[PDB]
């Protein structure tokens, strides 16, 4: 039997293609773009680049927003920092520790929201967003709901479109009950969020703050990630999601034949 | 001259490389026949006789060889054939030999007789070898050769005491005198260009190698030794041994050799053991069948000499000896012949059995029994010694190995076999035949010299290559040339050298290359018609198009810059990488393309795939399935697909790091080539991307380099790095998910609950602290808003094991920006084992700009660790930026001052003639200088005329106070003598006062303040005299202070220029009648600090910008992107010329250089490139005839030709003669360029119209690095860019490294921001305030502070001095710690005693160090190393070890020298470490005593040595004579008199006297004199008779006498009577010369004057004790009074001394009693 004609299957994993892509990301941070409210909230571009180029164009990451006010005038927010926390991500939404950004460096900034990138470019925010930032304010006061955003870097092709939101009050009792994951939750509204005013800027700089121990991507480690997780911080950017320390399976399963 | 063509270079190369046969026909010797066989044939040659002993030729025996010679041949009795032929001119001449001769002739000793001819070039008196006087070059082919060959040559040559070592992979080159390398090896090393300047005899062993691929190496080699010889004129012996091939006369002319006198060929007949051939040409072609063929005709073979003589099997691979072995032997069991090899109860048998049962050897077990073995390089160490030990007793029959044991081994053996000549070339990509110089060395081990008569080699190929190793073998395969393969890649090499700047350099060093010889003698075979040849008989046009050819190759690549038209070359940084890293031209390109900041890793290992060194590898379809099975699991991606050949490379390499063994035989074999170049290859793409600051792709790469070589991805555990370790735990380690850090901070055993071995428990704990690593702690120094001085402190926080880190570990300091994406700073550090513990401090400057980024990001990781790196993130987030300077003084548009505005005509007289008006800056002071007495700032440009306004201030000061005295004061004993020459011929000859230099001899210092109208001093000369104020009047009544180049404050020196102004302002608040001070400095930005700190008026104050200098100043500043220093200074020497050109085409230019040998070389490279414009002679506007007169009074001939074309040169090493001759040609416009040192820009008395700044950087031989130019440098060096009466601009060209090009542009077209370092060194100022009383308590030391300058700065630039707030409180705690922490160590070191933590009070050592203006430091190891019994020899070593002799410069060319002259100095020293410039400070005194002429640099080295050596003598006096010790203070005197005379206690009084030879003295010690007073009486016609000397000589002998001290001593004891114990005794001494004296002390032999000290001892000699002692100078008359109290009861006998310290002889003694009741 067994067939006049057969063939051996070669393995192909899925993560060789999306590192081949990860490596042309820099492309898209030449050609980014932006999409009222009462807060405008700026973005340098220094933090932005770096957050795209260690991402990845299909999981999801993010990341914490920290920043202050310009001096005499409060009615801007300058994103000063973004925080980088263990991780992992599918194409729809990212999974973080209960346990928010805790350090010296921060103490002095107030928290701004978080920022994720997301595969597919979409009119509206996402349902596991609003889940997300409403569920994140349940459990820490610290965000205000007139004052933490949420901020998508959506992959359009070969560029990188941004667009900000803030959550109503309409949207936070409903993001804190839902527990239903799907694209089309049971109640979920368009007037869950408004769109907030969001700028790039050059003329400062901000920084990253990544784990003292650890690293951010646990996108090939997801069984050591639990969202009871603790984690320290360091001042220090964070590494390439392809990193050699991010994904150690796959250097040592080649080293045992 | 421009014909060019060009060339297709590969259908001019050779494909067959060394298997090319350049003979058409090979006539075999009479006797040879052949065979025909089935699908074979045979072909025999028989053994050739020797050739009787032809004329005169006897056998030499060692014992008739020079006497030095005969221990590198002991254990031998005679020498041979060819080495008696070759002795005389080995051993008795220099001459370049070529000796050809077959392959075990004995070469080897005749290369070893010119090396013992090079060492007996250096035998010494001592008896040994001065070693750091020469080196020896061995060039060998093969590395195992090489190491067989440093073991060999090491005991040969033992008995003399000499290092040979293989170099490798760099303090042991210096050690070793004989280098052993590979041709490659030592190609690398003299690409770079060091210690290959000693090089005086180079060995070329196995010469034929030029015929193989690797030829065109030696070619490289020796044009480059060859032509380094015609432009250094150090010759160098080149010895040549070659094979017995043709084409050797050829071989010899391009060693230099001369035919009729080194060259030397000896036939094949010489082999000393005759040699049956036999060859087998195979004629079946089908690979199956070939392989049984050959299977049968090695045993068929092998059985010819079956028990009869032992066979040796080449075969060409590791893996094929066990299978030849045992298809060997399976096949004589299967017809039963086992019993022939042994004879199955002999001893040959049993032998066989016992140690294969202990071999070990899996493989070798199962043979050695049946008489069979195997060896090759894959084995163990023993094993392979059994292999040779069984083999060579005649106990193994049949031995299977490589090539490897030919080389490395002498094991001959009767019978040898080369089964199959077929080899795998992974750098070709396919089977190649064999190599030749591998055949001729198999084959030469056919026959043992001793008990075969002959040998039979036996070689096996197929049957189209019988022709070829038939010529290889029997003399007839020419030696040709491979070289234009290689050519692009050589002359690239020999651009980044220097050596060829343009093509007529090239075709010149073109013409020293077996390819030049090859193609004039054989044109036809190198593409050249035989007509062609002499179209151009010499091949000019066809080198030039070889030239052109490669040229233009190197210039599409970007490794060259080519002119075609002009020729010229120009290297660059990728150029010099592709040279240094030993890659191809192609590569680099391929790198240049790819390589770019945004690199991933995955395209990083592509990049490397495309290296043209695998341009040859190809995929294999029996490769694609295993090499498929690890591409789909490979853990980094590949884009390419399996067809693709860079995808097969991207694989192996990552299976090499995982470390994978793959089945593929042509896999393997690629995948050791591909690695084996990987280490070279990605070490060039890291210095590539390293250089262009790109953060993120230089950690890629240095990881992978590391990756490479460790053989491991970062994934896994550090702790894989120890080898010494028990693997399967670590792999466990990886498995327990817990991070690495994690296990410093832990117990020794928490570690075996987390590993599960408590078992294994503090072996773990050992290697985690083994492991580096490094703690970084940071401060942060503003200097300005622009520009932040980061000062690093690295702390090791490990442990040293030599067995694990060796001797050093090197480290990357990173210097990262705000996103990890800029390298703003790096550079290499090197932790030494002796400092494993130190902590160490790196100071580097970085830019910032205003909104202020978050942070930077220091890394240091280390070169070769992997996972090894500390990262500090330095937050800026508390970082107090000091305050924008304040705007300039505007340059007020005033009428220029005339000259006749002085109102004074003989003030007029001193500027008359030399302008017409003061310029504008010299306009706007003059009514406050010369009109006012407030003390005034003037702030300008170098070149303004500063000096001017001073003088203002002088010739107020002497219309008040006719009489008056003004103190001057320049940084620099460069710029004080130029002053003293200019104010002496101002005040004193035209005005007629008094104008006097401080000489820094404090005896004849405080004579000339008090004589003279004008002081003219250094800080440190006028420091000692400004400590003693409140005493000495002649310090307090100076009317004018002068400080000028203040701005050296923030310098080296700076302290002392603080202190000694801070002081003359705290003199002036204490004094009555205030003294004005007038403070003269460069453009400051902080200027108005300098006028609040000295007491200026905000109106007083003129702080000028550099914009306003009267000559207006042309700043062009060039970076270079290249970062070897020597590569660098090559790329601007052209450049240098063509600035000439441009910006001063006809004007005096000034060319400043880094360094003493650069100044000849640029000199001569701008003639030279003055030459090929034909513009030579333009930069000489003196006619030639009108020059000899100055110019042949030079010992420099290189100087004469230079100055004979208009450029001259000046350095430290130039006599003081020749450089005024130069100075002179230059400002007289004679010679248009001059090419000056960096260390001569502040004592230049010469300006021009361009200055060239070449290089900012210098060698510093103490630290072993490069020292960037202090700013102060840069700009006196620009301020030399002005003529105020001659041009109408300046223009200065700095030509700078790129990264140093921000740094000069916001110092120098700003005014230069200065702080203070007084906190740095406070210990030796605080002392002396205390010993004048100025401090008095902890208070007082505070008060001190807030007159100084580090002060005033610490409130508007706190972070520059670590604080951190401006509050009154901040610093008054900043300066209590300062305070405390100076006042503890002068009471540890005993020179102050602190009561109650408040009041503190000076001690006897604490004056003494004050006084005699020595460190505390030296003063405390002074007083704890002299007794009692100190004598003079231990006086010169304390001394010796004082902190001022600390910087004293250790040159390693003087090692033997200072140890021969250990030898020759008189007093012998225990432990001789000549590593310590204080043990080099001991040998130079005792050789200025022993008056004993030493080199230039020696010479002027002892010269600053003697300059501090008085007042150290005088302090051990002060101390010896404190403690009651007699004879060594009067030592230690009688030590001040012999450094001043330069002679020894013991040496004859009459060596002081001036033409006194050497012996001449001895001709009169017998007669009846010794003292100088004998020789002064003594009459004229008696007396000038036995001196010897003439009308002139007399009178220096004479007025000696007149200055010769000749006192006439009195003293009386006051009441003699009444006295007893308890009672005063005092003595009256009373001195009185004869005449007096006119003059100082007369000693030619010390540097500085000195005026006649006396002291007057009072001591019991009995007892050496020390009574009363009183230092004096005598005029005249003087009256001393000595006093001390009166011991016991008795009749004690004391003893008056009355000793000098400045002349041998006048001391004088009286014994005296004193009746105490
Ligand atoms: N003068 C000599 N007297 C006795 N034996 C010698 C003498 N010279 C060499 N032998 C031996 O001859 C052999 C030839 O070795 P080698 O010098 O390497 O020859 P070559 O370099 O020409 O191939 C050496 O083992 C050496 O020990
Ligand atoms: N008023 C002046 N008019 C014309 N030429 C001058 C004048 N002053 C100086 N020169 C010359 O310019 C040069 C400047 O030298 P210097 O006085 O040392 O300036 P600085 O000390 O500021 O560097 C001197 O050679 C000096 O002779
Ligand atoms: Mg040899
Ligand atoms: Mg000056």
């Amino acid at each position: 039997p067994l067939g006049s004609m057969t063939q051996t299957f070669s393995s192909k994993t899925e993560w060789r293609v999306r590192a081949i892509s990860a490596a042309n990301l820099h492309l898209r941070t030449n050609h980014i773009y932006v999409s009222e409210t009462g807060y405008t909230y700026i973005l340098p571009k220094n933090v932005l680049k770096k957050f795209i180029c260690i991402s990845d164009l299909r999981a999801q990451i993010a990341g914490y927003l920290y920043g202050v006010s310009p001096p005499d005038n409060p009615q801007v927010k300058e994103i000063r920092c973004i925080v980088m926390v263990p991780q992992w991500g599918t194409h729809q939404t990212v999974h973080l520790p209960g346990q928010l950004p805790q350090h010296e460096y921060l103490k002095e900034m107030e928290p701004l929201g978080w920022i994720h990138t997301q595969p597919n470019e979409s009119p509206q925010l996402s349902p596991q967003d609003v889940t997300t930032h409403a569920k994140i304010m349940a459990d820490n006061p610290s965000w205000d709901g007139e004052k933490t955003i949420i901020i998508t870097c959506s992959f359009t092709p070969g560029s990188c479109t941004l667009t900000a939101y803030k959550l109503t009050p309409s949207g936070y009792e409903w993001g804190r009950q839902n527990t239903d994951k799907g694209n089309n939750p049971k109640g979920y509204l368009p007037s869950h969020y408004e769109r907030v005013q969001m700028l790039l800027s050059d003329r400062f700089l901000g920084f990253f703050m990544v784990p003292a121990q650890s690293s951010w991507n646990y996108n090939f480690m997801g069984v050591r990630h639990d969202p009871n997780m603790k984690y320290e911080l360091q001042l220090a950017n964070p590494k390439e999601f392809y990193h050699e320390v991010h994904r150690p399976s796959h250097f040592l399963n080649f080293a045992l034949l | 001259l421009a014909p060019r063509q060009v060339l297709d270079l590969e259908d001019l190369v050779f494909t067959q490389g060394s298997h090319f046969m350049a003979n058409k026909r090979c006539q075999l010797p009479d006797g040879s026949f052949r065979r025909q066989r089935k699908g074979y044939e045979e072909v025999h040659v028989p053994a050739l006789k020797p050739k009787p002993f032809g004329s005169e030729e006897q056998l030499l025996p060692v014992e008739k060889l020079p006497k030095y010679a005969q221990a590198g041949f002991e254990g031998f009795k005679t020498l041979n054939r060819i080495q008696s032929k070759l002795y005389r001119a080995a051993l008795e001449t220099d001459e370049n030999l070529l000796l050809c001769a077959p392959t075990g002739a004995g070469k080897t000793n005749v290369a070893l007789m010119c090396m013992l001819r090079e060492i007996g070039k250096h035998i010494n008196m001592d008896g040994t070898i001065n070693v750091d006087d020469f080196k020896i070059i061995y060039i060998a082919p093969m590395r195992s050769l090489v190491q067989e060959m440093v073991g060999s040559f090491g005991k040969r040559l033992a008995t003399y005491g000499i290092t040979v070592a293989e170099l490798t992979g760099k303090e042991e080159i210096s050690a070793t005198q004989i280098i052993v390398c590979t041709p490659e090896k030592w190609d690398i090393i003299t690409r770079k260009g060091t210690y290959t300047q000693l090089v005086r005899l180079i060995i070329l062993d196995e010469i034929h190698l030029l015929h193989d691929d690797r030829g065109p190496v030696l070619e490289a080699l020796v044009a480059r030794a060859i032509r380094n010889i015609e432009m250094t004129q150090e010759d160098v012996r080149l010895i040549g041994l070659s094979a017995t091939l043709p084409n050797y006369e050829d071989v010899a002319t391009f060693l230099r050799v001369d035919p009729a006198k080194g060259l030397f060929y000896f036939d094949n007949s010489f082999r000393p053991v005759p040699l049956e051939q036999t060859y087998v040409g195979i004629t079946e072609k089908k690979a199956i069948k070939r392989f049984q063929i050959m299977n049968e005709i090695v045993y068929e073979k092998i059985m010819e000499h079956a028990g009869k003589n032992q066979v040796l099997v080449f075969v060409h691979s590791r893996k094929e000896t066990g299978k030849t072995a045992r298809a060997i032997r399976d096949m004589c069991l299967e017809k039963d012949t086992l019993g022939l090899f042994l004879r199955e109860g002999s001893a040959s048998t049993e032998v066989l059995r016992t140690e294969a049962e202990q071999c070990k050897n899996l493989e070798l077990k199962d043979l050695l029994p049946y008489g069979f073995a195997i060896h090759h390089a894959g084995m163990t160490r023993v094993d392979r010694t059994l292999v040779e030990d069984l083999f060579a007793d005649k106990h193994i029959q049949v031995l299977v190995s490589t090539a490897t044991l030919a080389w490395g081994v002498n094991l001959p053996a009767h019978t040898v076999i080369i089964k199959g000549t077929q080899v795998y070339s992974p750098e070709k990509g396919r089977w190649t035949e064999l190599g030749a110089l591998d055949i001729l060395q198999m084959l030469g081990r056919a026959g043992r010299p001793q008990y075969d008569t002959k040998g039979e080699g036996i070689l096996i190929t197929s049957h189209g290559e019988l022709q070829y190793y038939l010529s290889l073998l029997n003399q007839q395969l020419p030696i040709e040339s491979q070289m234009v393969s290689k050519l692009p890649d050589m002359l690239n090499a020999e651009i980044v050298l220097g050596n060829v700047q343009n093509a007529k350099d090239a075709v010149n060093w073109l013409g020293y290359a077996y390819l030049y010889i090859r193609m004039l003698r054989s044109p036809t075979l190198y593409g050249i018609s035989h007509d062609d040849l002499k179209g151009d008989p010499l091949l000019d046009q066809r080198r030039l198009d070889l030239v052109h050819t490669a040229a233009l190759m190197l210039d599409k690549n970007n490794l060259v810059k080519y002119d075609k038209k002009t020729g010229n070359f120009q290297v660059t940084e990728l150029g010099r990488i592709a040279s240094h890293y030993y890659i191809t031209n192609d590569t680099v390109q391929t790198y240049n393309q790819l390589l770019k900041p945004t690199l991933s890793e995955i395209e990083l290992f592509r990049v490397f795939s495309l290296s043209s060194e695998f341009k040859n590898i190809t995929v294999r379809e029996e490769e694609k399935l295993e090499l498929q099975k690890l591409l789909e699991r490979v853990p980094i991606p590949v884009k390419e697909s399996i067809e693709e050949p860079s995808a097969k490379i991207n694989v192996l390499l990552q299976a090499f790091i995982s470390q994978l063994k793959l089945e593929g035989f042509a896999l393997m074999a690629d995948m050791v080539y591909v690695t084996q170049s990987a280490g070279r290859l990605m070490r060039a793409i890291f210095e590539i991307v390293l250089n262009r600051g790109w953060a993120q792709l230089t950690d890629k790469t240095l990881n992978l380099c590391k990756m490479i070589d460790k053989r491991m991805w970062q994934s896994m555990c550090p702790l894989r790095q120890f080898r010494k370790l028990p693997e399967e735990v670590v792999k466990k380690i990886e498995k327990k998910n817990f991070p690495f850090e994690r296990l410093y901070d832990l117990n020794h055993n928490e570690i075996g609950e987390l590993i599960r071995m408590p078992k294994m428990g503090k072996t773990i704990h050992k290697y985690v602290h083994l492991f580096p690593k490094l703690e970084l702690s940071v401060h942060l120094q503003p200097i300005t808003r622009s520009t932040l001085k980061v000062e690093l402190t690295i702390t090791p926080d490990f442990q040293w094991d030599e067995k694990v880190h060796g001797s050093s570990e090197a480290f990357w300091i990173l210097v990262e920006d705000v996103d990890s994406e800029v390298i703003l700073h790096h550079e290499y550090f090197l932790l030494k084992a002796k400092y494993a513990q130190d902590e160490h401090l790196i100071t580097f400057f970085v830019p910032v700009f205003e909104p202020l980024p978050p942070q930077y990001f220091i890394r240091v990781v280390s070169d070769r660790w992997l996972s090894c790196e500390t990262q500090l993130p330095v937050s800026f987030r508390h970082l107090i930026l000091p305050e924008k300077y304040p705007p300039p003084t505007e340059l007020l548009d005033l009428q220029p001052l005339p000259v006749s505005a002085l109102r004074n005509s003989a003030f007029e007289s001193l500027y008359q003639d030399k302008f017409p008006f003061f310029n504008p800056i010299q306009t706007q002071v003059f009514n406050t200088v010369y009109n006012s007495d407030d003390n005034v700032f003037v702030g300008a440009p170098t070149g303004s005329g500063k000096t001017i306004c001073a003088e203002f201030a002088i010739l107020r000061m002497l219309l008040q106070s006719s009489e008056g005295r003004c103190v001057y004061i320049t940084p620099m004993e460069a710029l004080a003598e130029q002053v003293y020459m200019d104010w002496y011929e101002k005040f004193q000859d035209r005005l007629n006062k008094k104008v006097v230099l401080l000489t820094g001899e404090t005896s004849t210092d405080l004579k000339l303040l008090g004589k003279g109208n004008i002081i003219i001093s250094t800080p440190e000369k006028w420091d000692i005299l400004s400590r003693r104020w409140k005493q000495r009047k002649n310090v307090q009544n100076i009317n004018l202070f002068v400080v000028d180049e203040v701005h050296l404050i923030g310098g080296e020196n700076g302290p002392v220029l603080e202190v000694i102004c801070s002081r003359m302002r705290y003199i002036s608040s204490q004094i009555e009648r205030p003294i004005r001070i007038v403070a003269l400095s460069s453009s400051l930005s902080n200027a108005k600090d300098v006028a609040h700190w000295l007491g200026c008026s905000a109106t007083s104050t003129f702080n000028f910008h550099p914009n306003v200098r009267p000559v207006p100043l042309e700043l062009h500043i060039q970076g270079f992107n290249i970062s070897h220093t020597q590569t660098r200074l090559l790329s601007m020497a052209k450049p240098v010329y063509h600035a000439i050109t441009k910006h001063s085409p006809k004007k005096p230019v000034i060319v400043f250089v880094p360094s003493r040998k650069q100044t000849r070389l640029t000199a001569i490279d701008i003639l030279t490139t003055c030459a090929a414009d034909i513009q030579r002679q333009r930069f000489l506007h003196c006619t030639e005839k009108d020059l000899i007169p100055y110019l042949e009074k030079l010992s420099d001939s290189t100087l004469k030709e230079t100055l004979l074309n208009g450029v001259g040169y000046l350095h430290e090493g130039l006599s003081p003669m020749e450089r005024r001759l130069v100075e002179q040609l230059f400002s007289s416009g004679a010679i248009q360029v001059v090419v000056a040192s960096r260390s001569l820009c502040w004592g230049m008395n010469v300006a021009a119209h361009l200055v060239i700044i070449m290089d900012t950087q210098y060698y510093n031989g103490k630290i072993h690095a490069y020292v960037d130019y202090p700013i102060y440098d840069v700009l006196q060096m620009v301020g030399h860019a002005n003529r105020p009466l001659q041009d109408d601009e300046g223009r200065c060209v700095i030509m700078c490294q790129g990264s140093k090009k921000d740094f000069f542009k916001k110092f120098l077209y700003e005014p230069l921001p200065v702080e203070s370092h007084l906190d740095h060194c406070m210990h030796d100022h605080f002392n002396a305030e205390i010993v004048t009383k100025t401090i008095e308590n902890k208070q007082d030391a505070v008060d001190y502070l807030t007159w100084t300058f580090l002060y005033r700065r610490m409130t508007q630039n706190p972070n520059y001095y670590n604080l951190q707030g401006i509050s009154h409180r901040h610093l008054s705690d900043h300066l209590s710690e300062l305070v405390e922490q100076t006042l503890s160590d002068l009471e540890q070191s005993k020179c102050i005693s602190i009561e109650d933590e408040m009041d503190v009070a000076p001690l006897n050592l604490g004056m003494i160090a004050a006084y005699y203006y020595i460190n505390y430091t030296t003063i405390e190891l002074f007083s704890m190393s002299l007794n009692a019994k100190t004598k003079v020899r231990g006086l010169i070593e304390i001394i010796s070890n004082a902190a001022e002799y600390e910087n004293i410069p250790i040159r390693h060319h003087e090692d033997n020298l200072l140890r021969q002259l250990a030898q020759k100095v008189p007093h012998k020293l225990n432990n001789p470490k000549f590593n310590d410039p204080h043990v080099k400070t001991n040998l130079l005194l005792q050789a200025h005593l022993s008056r004993m002429q030493l080199s230039a640099e020696l010479q002027s080295d002892t010269e600053e040595i003697l300059s501090k050596a008085i007042r150290l003598i005088q302090a051990c006096v002060d101390v010896l004579s404190s403690n009651g010790w007699l004879s060594p203070a009067l030592a230690a005197m009688e030590l001040a008199q012999m450094v001043t005379q330069a002679m020894w206690s013991k040496d004859s009084y009459l060596k002081q006297l001036p033409h006194f030879t050497s012996e001449h003295i001895k001709r009169c010690t017998d007669k009846g004199v010794e003292s100088v007073f004998d020789i002064m009486e003594m009459e004229d016609e008696e007396r000038n008779a036995l001196l010897q000397l003439t009308d002139s000589q007399i009178a220096d002998v004479a007025r000696f006498c007149n200055r010769y001290p000749n006192i006439e001593l009195s003293y009386e004891v006051v009441d003699k009577d009444s006295i007893r114990s308890g009672g005063p005794v005092v003595v009256l001494v009373q001195l009185e010369r004869e005449e007096e004296v006119t003059g100082p002390v007369i000693a030619p032999l010390f540097p500085q004057k000195r005026e006649e000290g006396w002291w007057v001892v009072i001591g019991d000699a009995k007892s050496n004790s020390l009574i009363s002692i009183k230092r004096l100078t005598l005029q005249q008359k003087a009256k001393v009074k000595l006093d001390f109290v009166a011991p016991a009861t008795g009749a004690h006998n004391y003893t008056l001394y009355f000793m000098s310290d400045a002349y041998m002889g006048c001391d004088q003694e009286y014994k005296f009693s004193v009746d105490v009741k």
